[PDB]
C-alpha cells in the first residue's frame, strides 16, 4: 500500500496503518 | 514535506516512518 | 460526524476533515 | 489523550481541534 502516490485521506490512512500505536503527525503544508 | 514526498511523488515506507511519533 | 465515539481510522478521518490544511497530530498513547 | 476523550468517551469539535497543528 505504501509504494504508490498517496494523497489526502489515503495518505493519512497509510500513516495510521504504518505507525500503529506510535501515532503520527500529518503536516501537509511542509 | 510529506505531501511532496508521498502524494506528488511516489511514497516509501522509509519516508512514512519519518512521520511516526 | 464529530459528536460521537470515534476510534482508530474513524478518529484519524475526523481529524483530517476538521483540521484541513493545518494538519494534525495523532498520539493515541496519551 | 485523544483516545480517552474521543474514542472511549464521546468526541467534540472542541477536543478535536486541540490536535490540529
Ligand atoms: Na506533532
Amino acid at each position: 500500500f505504501v509504494n504508490q502516490h498517496l494523497c489526502g485521506s489515503h495518505l493519512v490512512e497509510a500513516l495510521y496503518l504504518v505507525c500503529g500505536e506510535r501515532g503520527f503527525f500529518y503536516t501537509p503544508k511542509t | 514535506g510529506i505531501v511532496e514526498q508521498c502524494c506528488t511523488s511516489i511514497c516509501s515506507l522509509y519516508q512514512l516512518e519519518n512521520y511516526c511519533n
